[PDB]
């Protein structure tokens, strides 16, 4: 699984994994912190 | 070839040698040339004969119960129809059995999975099964060059078939028992969906009625 | 035989090596890329078939994995919209009242305000309001439950695995030849009988056994809740034939050509129902018995194997 | 009865018309194919197929005039039905 | 090995007549590795000595007091006059370590045949072995040994196997019928065509459950039917 | 030649019969290259020792909460501990995780670097920290009986047995978890329901497990 493992090190697997783990990091932060406007905290 | 339906294309690898090849193959689909998957020859030849043992197991087992529940040995709440037996639950179940046909249906799962693997890790590999600790039985599940006939301590138990005459005698006796067998339990399921009633009846009732009681009138 | 099974075993072997490695399928592209239009022609030569290489028989076994491929992709969305009409919808509610209740089958998260885009489609629901018309499509069916649903989406999931099972096969474990793919008499004659004449024919079993009774009393007033399950209009011919006497008749009006004591479930009406604005799911059976047998007899045109037929 | 009624006779009747027809050379068969002009004119058979019938009739040929016979007899009592003869 | 158990068999590779009553028969292939051969050989002799004591006590119980059913004859309360509703804990512990002691020295003669041989506490008189499983000696203290031994070998080992057929048979007619085997031949003779395994399978006298002395044993029967 | 998971096929080229617990069983070739091997067999032992604790406590728990002794039940234990004893569950659980890591740390940079970890750098600890093998650290502290040391045969027959009574306890706890997922009460309530009517009362007959019927 030498190659399979280089396939998903491949730049639009990277970009899939690396843009979902962004995206679900925003959205759990928009969840658990919503409307953030300012930085008031 | 000889059973009428048999072509020239067909009897160019149909030589005879195979056990029921009566040079029936007008799809043409025992042709070694160019054939993978599941369409050579070994696999279908092996999917007959099991197919066929299958089979003429069924159309004993459909037609026993109805017969002996007819004859009075067995009583009547055990003679049912075959399809009322929990098979399928819509035409009926019989609620007397050990446990649910559920339980039983794991039961046969994991029994049926370690004997079906098995017999299929020997088509693949033929001189396997032999090897592998198993209780001490793999002593007879060497089987044979052949997959479908492996004819071991057990499953040649009586050892019968000694020459290689008496062999192809039997072969040939086996699996025309087997396609008729299979044609049997054909009919079984249509007189089941057709008639609604077992195939003991069906005879009795054509036997009773034969202008009467026939295909033809069970349209309506 | 001429028209025949014609296979390779293993043409190729199943491995992640190529998958590694972009580009592989093309002489250019395999060297690397030194530029960014590298990258747009990996993609935009990917499916170009018949530039990989020169021999037919190679780009038509590509062509028909990649056409499983696109089958599998197909049901699973098929799975996906009736998973979403039997989980994320208010199908229930509105076989009860379509005529109010607005046709839903996707939710959305409450998360950055989108809540909002879960409107009062009706039925106690709150969500996206479909125009795909699944729901008008599942009522004509004769669903009546999201079990149904459930389990035909179940059933997309289990084909689109066989399809996608039947590309790998197709390619790497057991790969037509060229003249399997140029049996174009046998894929004719195949596709008008089987596909589209038995795929007719059987819809038409399903519509009317299924989809007849089970409309003909959704339309009668009755609950979805109490009218009888489709196998339960399978075993009790007393339904139908309370519903269609012809049914007391069997299949018997059929094969004696006494066709017109058929004409409880297949009509010739035209028009509209008036209740459901749509048309009669008689006429529609009669419909697809009858293209069933034009595509039936359509499939025994062309010459296959045995002399008859013609040679296109 | 229906063995013996119109219906009943008009479909073997036309059963038994194309299979009479292609069996004594009057109607296109597995050995006997037809050019554009409708003469009939030797086939390839793409397969060969064995017969004992003294003229090579086979059991694709039942089959095929089988169904066109039927095809012709269903078409022809509906009709029959149809204009109300039947 | 001559006169096999069919006439168109051949006899396995592992069964040449080394060993007593062997008609070569194993067609589940079980002693094909000899060690395994030797642990079957010997579960085969208990098996045999102890449904032979088995068929004598139940048909030596069933004519010497017929009101005894010896498919309850287990219970206390259907022990005898000393021991009538005994407690079945100290019966069992009794039993339990006496045949510990012996079955682990049998076991220890299978492992290292000849190391048990010797009365561990009166260091003097030891027991010989012709072979494994045939101890003799106190074990065979009339002397019927050292003659026809592997005659009287196959007779035994012979008795052994039907008495195992007809011990299944008795426990198979016990909860069949609810009657002992004489029992069952003499009701068998009382109507020999309405009383037969016709009629009797389907049927299981035995209940599910007893209680003795306060547990719940889960009684069961060999196959279904009516309890 | 050796048993196999899966009879008559053969095993794959990356287990041989080197490892404890080697059936050939990879039919998703995870551990083909050696490194990911040895990560991954480390993984199994930990989760399998882990899983024999875990399956043992449920055991013994279980059983002194069906024998009537005032045991909760594997699925009730933790508030049951929590409130019984005034104990604050993120306290206990950043303790138990700053011990945990110090473990795991110690023992993920002995995965990384074998030697490491024993040139007294804890507290002058060399050789109860060394590592014998890839999962199997031994030394004073993790084998005060010293069974890895003697007789090696034993060592492979233990560590035969280490391996599978924990993928047995890991199959164990996953039914466990399913059990409580199906049936919502203690393992050996379902035990015991099991041998009371072994027929009628099984997986068969929850109504969740097959959905069918
Ligand atoms: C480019 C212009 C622009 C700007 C400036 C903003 C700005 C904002 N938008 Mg808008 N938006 C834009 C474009 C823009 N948006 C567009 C184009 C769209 C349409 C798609 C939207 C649609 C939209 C919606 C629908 C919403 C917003 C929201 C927001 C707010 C988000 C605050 C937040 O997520 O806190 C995040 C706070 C942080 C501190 C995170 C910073 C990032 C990292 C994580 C910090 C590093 C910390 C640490 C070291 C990380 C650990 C490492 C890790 C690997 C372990 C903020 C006011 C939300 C809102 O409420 O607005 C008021 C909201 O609901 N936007
Ligand atoms: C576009 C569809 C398509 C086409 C044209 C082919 C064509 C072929 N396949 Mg492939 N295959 C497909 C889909 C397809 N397959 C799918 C979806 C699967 C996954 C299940 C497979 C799995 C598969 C295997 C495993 C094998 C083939 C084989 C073959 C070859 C011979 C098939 C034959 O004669 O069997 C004729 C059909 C039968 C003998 C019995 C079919 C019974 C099935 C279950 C019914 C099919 C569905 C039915 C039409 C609709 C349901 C009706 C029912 C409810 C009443 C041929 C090259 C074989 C071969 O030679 O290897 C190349 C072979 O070994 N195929
Ligand atoms: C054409 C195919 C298709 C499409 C476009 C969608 C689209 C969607 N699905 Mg559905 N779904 C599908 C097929 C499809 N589904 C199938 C085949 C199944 C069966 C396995 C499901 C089972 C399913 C469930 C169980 C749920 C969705 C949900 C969703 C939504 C969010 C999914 C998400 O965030 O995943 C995240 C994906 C990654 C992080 C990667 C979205 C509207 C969710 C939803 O709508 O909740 C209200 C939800 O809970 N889907
Ligand atoms: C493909 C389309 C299709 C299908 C599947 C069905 C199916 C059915 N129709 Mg319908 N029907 C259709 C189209 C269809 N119909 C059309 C187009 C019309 C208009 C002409 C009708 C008009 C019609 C009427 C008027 C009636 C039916 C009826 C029936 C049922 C009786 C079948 C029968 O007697 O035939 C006989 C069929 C067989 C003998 C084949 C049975 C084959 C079995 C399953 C073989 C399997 C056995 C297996 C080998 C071994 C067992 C396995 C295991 C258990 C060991 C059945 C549910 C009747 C009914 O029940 O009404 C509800 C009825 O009265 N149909
Ligand atoms: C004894 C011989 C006989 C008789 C009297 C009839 C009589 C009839 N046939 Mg039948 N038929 C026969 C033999 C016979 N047929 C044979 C041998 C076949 C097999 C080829 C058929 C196949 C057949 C079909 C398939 C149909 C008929 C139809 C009809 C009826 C009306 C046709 C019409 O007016 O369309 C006149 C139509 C037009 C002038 C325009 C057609 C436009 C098309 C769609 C464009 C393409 C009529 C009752 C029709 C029917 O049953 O309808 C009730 C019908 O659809 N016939
Ligand atoms: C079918 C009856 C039967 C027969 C023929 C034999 C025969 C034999 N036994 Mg076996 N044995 C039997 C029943 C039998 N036994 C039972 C039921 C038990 C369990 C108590 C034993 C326990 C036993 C042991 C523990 C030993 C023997 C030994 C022997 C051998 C010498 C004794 C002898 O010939 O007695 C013949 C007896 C009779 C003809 C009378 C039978 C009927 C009485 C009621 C000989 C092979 C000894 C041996 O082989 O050592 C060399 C030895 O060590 N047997
Ligand atoms: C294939 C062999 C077979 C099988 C599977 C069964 C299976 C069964 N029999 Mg039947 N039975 C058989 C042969 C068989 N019987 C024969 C050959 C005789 C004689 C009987 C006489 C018989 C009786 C008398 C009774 C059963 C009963 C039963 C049930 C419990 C035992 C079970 C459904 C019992 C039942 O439930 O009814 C019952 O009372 N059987
Ligand atoms: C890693 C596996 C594991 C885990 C997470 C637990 C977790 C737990 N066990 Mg269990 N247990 C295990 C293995 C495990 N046990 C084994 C192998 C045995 C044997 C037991 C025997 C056992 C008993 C007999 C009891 C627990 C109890 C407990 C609880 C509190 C323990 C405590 O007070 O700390 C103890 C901390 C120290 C001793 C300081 C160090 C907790 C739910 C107790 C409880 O109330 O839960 C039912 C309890 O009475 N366990
Ligand atoms: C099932 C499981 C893993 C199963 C893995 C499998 C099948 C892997 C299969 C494969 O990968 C291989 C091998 C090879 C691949 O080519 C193919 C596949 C098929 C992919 C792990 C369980 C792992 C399970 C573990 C670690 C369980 C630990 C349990 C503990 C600690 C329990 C603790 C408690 O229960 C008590 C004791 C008391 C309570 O009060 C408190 C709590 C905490 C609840
Ligand atoms: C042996 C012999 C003989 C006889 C024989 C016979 C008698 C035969 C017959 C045959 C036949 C008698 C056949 C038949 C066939 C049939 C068929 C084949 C059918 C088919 C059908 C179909 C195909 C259908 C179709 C359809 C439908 C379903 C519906 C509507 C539409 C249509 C019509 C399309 C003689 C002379 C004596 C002598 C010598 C030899
Ligand atoms: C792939 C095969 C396609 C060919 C069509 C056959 C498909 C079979 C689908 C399952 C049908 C099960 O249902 C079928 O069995 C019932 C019970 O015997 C039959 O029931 C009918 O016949 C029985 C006796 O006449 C009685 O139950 C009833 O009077 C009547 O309802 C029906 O004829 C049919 O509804």
């Amino acid at each position: 699984m030498k190659d399979f493992t280089t396939y998903l090190s491949t730049a639009p697997v990277i970009a899939t994994i690396w843009f979902t783990f962004t995206a679900g990091l925003l959205i759990e932060i928009n969840r658990y912190f919503p409307d953030p406007l300012v930085f008031s905290f | 070839q000889l059973y009428v339906g048999a072509s020239q294309s067909s009897l160019a690898y149909l030589d005879g040698s195979l056990p029921g090849d009566f040079g029936f193959d007008p799809l043409g689909l025992l042709d070694p040339v160019n054939s993978g998957g599941f369409i050579e020859p070994k696999w279908l030849q092996y999917s007959e004969v099991i197919h066929a043992r299958w089979a003429m197991l069924g159309a004993a087992g459909c037609i026993a119960p109805e017969v002996l529940g007819a004859a009075g040995l067995i009583p009547d709440a055990t003679n049912i129809k075959w399809f009322e037996s929990g098979v399928i639950p819509p035409a009926g179940s019989y609620n007397g059995y050990w446990a649910d046909p559920y339980t039983i249906f794991f039961v046969e799962i994991v029994a049926m999975q370690f004997a079906e693997l098995r017999r299929l890790q020997d088509f693949r590999y033929p001189g396997s099964m032999g090897q592998q600790y198993f209780l001490g039985l793999e002593a007879i599940f060497k089987g044979s060059g052949d997959a479908a006939y492996p004819g071991g301590p057990f499953f040649n138990l009586f050892n019968l078939g000694k020459t290689e005459a008496a062999m192809k005698e039997l072969k040939l006796k086996e699996i025309k028992n087997g396609r008729l067998a299979m044609l049997a339990m054909l009919g079984y399921g249509a007189q089941a969906v057709m008639t609604g009633k077992g195939p003991f009846q069906n005879l009795v009732e054509h036997l009773a009625d034969p202008v009467n009681n026939n295909i033809l009138t069970n349209f309506a | 035989k001429k028209v025949k099974i014609a296979v390779d075993r293993n043409p190729v072997e199943t491995s992640f090596e190529k998958w590694a490695k972009p580009g592989h399928f093309s002489r250019t592209l395999s060297k690397g890329p030194n530029t960014t239009t590298w990258i747009w022609n990996l993609h935009a030569d990917a499916h170009d078939f018949d530039s990989h290489t020169s021999d037919l028989e190679e780009i038509s076994r590509k062509v028909f994995s990649a056409h499983f491929g696109q089958l599998g992709i197909i049901f699973i969305w098929l799975s996906g919209m009736y998973f979403h009409g039997a989980r994320f919808s208010n199908y229930e509610a509105w076989l009860s009242d379509p005529t109010h209740i607005k046709p839903s089958a996707q939710v959305v998260w409450p998360i950055v305000g989108q809540e909002i885009l879960n409107g009062d489609v009706g039925g106690g629901f709150q969500g996206i309001q479909i125009t795909s018309g699944f729901f008008q499509l599942w009522r004509a069916s004769g669903i009546t439950s999201e079990l149904q649903l459930y389990t035909t989406a179940i059933g997309g999931l289990v084909m689109a695995a066989a399809m996608f099972f039947a590309g790998w096969f197709h390619y790497h474990k057991a790969a037509p030849k060229l003249e399997w793919f140029q049996n174009v008499e046998s894929m004719l004659n195949h596709h008008l009988g089987g596909l589209l004449g038995l795929g007719s024919l059987a819809w038409a079993g399903h519509q009317i056994h299924v989809s007849l009774p089970v409309n003909k009393l959704l339309d009668a007033g009755v609950d979805p809740k109490e009218i009888p399950l489709p196998h339960d209009l399978l075993l009790n011919r007393a339904i139908m034939a309370d519903l269609y006497p012809s049914f007391a008749k069997g299949i018997a009006p059929f094969f004696t050509l006494n066709w017109s004591e058929y004409s409880d479930f297949l009509t010739f009406k035209g028009g509209l129902n008036p209740v459901t604005g749509g048309l009669w799911l008689s006429d529609t059976a009669h419909h697809h018995v009858a293209i069933a047998v034009l595509f039936l007899v359509a499939g025994h045109m062309y010459r296959t194997n045995w002399g008859i037929g013609h040679s296109m | 009865g229906f063995i013996g009624s119109s219906t009943n006779l008009i479909m073997v009747a036309s059963t038994t018309a194309t299979l009479a027809a292609a069996r004594f050379g009057l109607a296109p068969t597995v050995k006997k194919n037809t050019t554009a002009g409708l003469k009939l004119v030797d086939s390839k058979n793409s397969a060969g197929v064995i017969s004992n019938d003294p003229a090579g009739f086979t059991i694709v040929d039942v089959l095929a005039m089988g169904a066109a016979g039927h095809g012709l007899g269903v078409g022809i009592v509906l009709g029959l039905k149809g204009i109300g003869a039947l | 090995d001559r006169k096999l158990w069919a006439p168109g068999v051949v006899a396995p590779e592992y069964l040449k007549g080394d060993l007593a009553g062997d008609y070569g028969w194993d067609p589940l292939g079980l002693g094909a590795d000899p060690t395994a051969l030797k642990w079957y050989r010997q579960s085969e002799l208990q098996h045999a000595r102890w449904a032979m004591l088995g068929v004598a006590g139940v048909l030596v119980q069933e004519i010497v007091k017929p009101d005894v059913y010896f498919y309850e004859a287990g219970l206390p309360q259907n022990l005898p006059e000393p021991f009538t509703n005994i407690n079945m804990g100290g019966l069992l512990a009794w039993e339990f370590i006496l045949m510990h002691w012996v079955e682990v020295r049998r076991w220890q003669d299978y492992k290292n045949f000849g190391s048990v041989n010797e009365d561990p506490i009166f260091k003097g008189n030891k027991v010989p072995n012709p072979e494994m499983g045939y101890p003799g000696g106190i074990f065979d203290p009339f002397g019927f040994s050292k003659g026809n031994l592997k005659e009287l070998q196959t007779k035994e080992i012979k008795n052994g196997r039907l008495a195992m057929i007809a011990y299944m048979a008795f426990i198979l007619q016990a909860q069949a019928t609810g009657k002992g085997p004489l029992a069952a031949l003499s009701a068998h003779l009382s109507n020999p065509f309405g009383n037969n395994i016709l009629k009797n399978i389907g049927t299981c006298t035995v209940p599910h459950s007893v209680d003795v002395q306060g547990l719940t044993i889960p009684l069961t029967c060999l196959w279904p039917g009516s309890q | 030649v050796r048993p196999v998971w899966f009879p008559g096929n053969p095993p794959p080229a990356h287990l041989d019969g080197s490892l404890a617990g080697d059936y050939g069983f990879d039919p998703l070739f995870l551990g083909q290259e050696p490194q990911t091997l040895k990560w991954y067999v480390q993984a199994e032992l930990v989760h399998g020792r882990f899983a024999m604790l875990g399956a043992a406590g449920i055991i013994l728990t279980s059983i002194g909460a069906k024998v009537g002794l005032g045991f909760p039940e594997w699925y009730d234990a933790g508030k049951v501990v929590v409130e019984k004893n005034n104990i604050d569950f993120p306290t206990l659980m950043v303790i138990q995780f700053y011990l945990m890591g110090w473990a795991e740390t110690k023992r993920w940079y002995d995965f990384k670097n074998p030697g490491s970890q024993a040139d007294g750098s804890f507290l002058g600890f060399t050789e109860e920290f060394k590592g014998l093998e890839n999962g199997y650290p031994g030394g004073r502290f993790f084998d005060p009986m010293g069974l890895s040391r003697g007789d090696a045969a034993k060592y492979q027959e233990y560590k035969q047995k280490e391996v599978k009574n924990g993928r047995l306890a890991m199959i164990a706890c996953l039914g466990f978890a399913a059990q409580y997922a199906a049936t919502g009460k203690g393992p050996l309530d379902n035990l015991a329901d099991h041998l009371a009517d072994p027929n009628h009362v099984n997986f068969a007959t929850n109504g969740v497990s097959i959905p069918i019927a």
